[PDB]
């Protein structure tokens, strides 16, 4: 439903109502693009694994030492 | 003869310009089990040598203890470097209720009956020094009746 009264003569109002209809059908028929959700970077994956290995390398020599002598 | 109980081993580091330097710091409490007791800290680059070197200082750093019947003489506190330790004489059955790094020093000092506790920080070196502090500043009825010129019957009642 369009109520075009922004102009004076019916030619202007008819072209204007057709313009509003064209515009609003265009706008209500354009769809947003589908957001492709990214995965983490391989650089970040290897950074993660390297941090893992570093904290593990520390914790290895950390803590209680084993022995076989008395 | 001579109980030489290890207590702890720790892997210490030095972080020299090329890389870390891993050492090992033993800790060994030695003693006859009748009043003789000492502790040697000891550190070296390999655990056998570290333990041996710790035993060396533990031996040459012995102290006496005037203990009664294999138990303490009176409840004693042993504060040292933020590690407070409350030890208490017990009766002929209770064994040795001591924490970590304190069971060893008590068993080797020879106190068979004791009730202990380790307040504050429970770092082995600190609790060892603390327990030995306590077992050293302890009073025996002989010593007390000697300080106060008094008979033992007079001191003990």
């Amino acid at each position: 439903v369009i109520k075009a009264q922004e102009y004076r003569s019916q030619e202007l109002n008819r072209e204007a109502a057709l313009a509003r209809l064209v515009a609003m059908i265009k706008e209500l028929t354009t769809e947003k693009k589908a957001r492709r959700p990214t995965r983490p970077t391989r650089a970040s994956k290897e950074r993660r694994l390297a941090s893992k290995a570093q904290k593990s390398s520390v914790k290895a020599m950390r803590g209680k030492v084993r022995s076989g002598r008395e | 003869e001579l109980q030489e109980k290890l207590i702890a081993v720790n892997r210490v580091s030095k972080t020299v310009k090329g890389g870390r330097i891993f050492s090992f710091t033993a800790l060994t409490v030695v003693g006859d089990g009748n009043g003789r007791v000492g502790f040697g800290y000891g550190k070296a680059r390999e655990v056998p040598a570290a333990i041996q070197k710790a035993m060396e200082k533990a031996r040459r750093n012995m102290i006496n203890v005037a203990l009664n019947n294999g138990t303490l003489q009176h409840p004693v506190k042993g504060v040292h470097t933020g590690s407070r330790v409350f030890m208490q004489p017990a009766s002929e059955g209770t064994g040795i209720i001591a924490g970590g790094a304190m069971r060893a020093v008590l068993e080797v000092a020879g106190v068979h009956n004791v009730l202990a506790k380790a307040y504050g920080s429970t770092n082995p070196i600190n609790v060892v020094r603390a327990t030995i502090d306590g077992l050293e500043n302890m009073n025996s009825p002989e010593m007390v009746a000697a300080k106060r010129g008094k008979s033992v019957e007079e001191i003990l009642g």
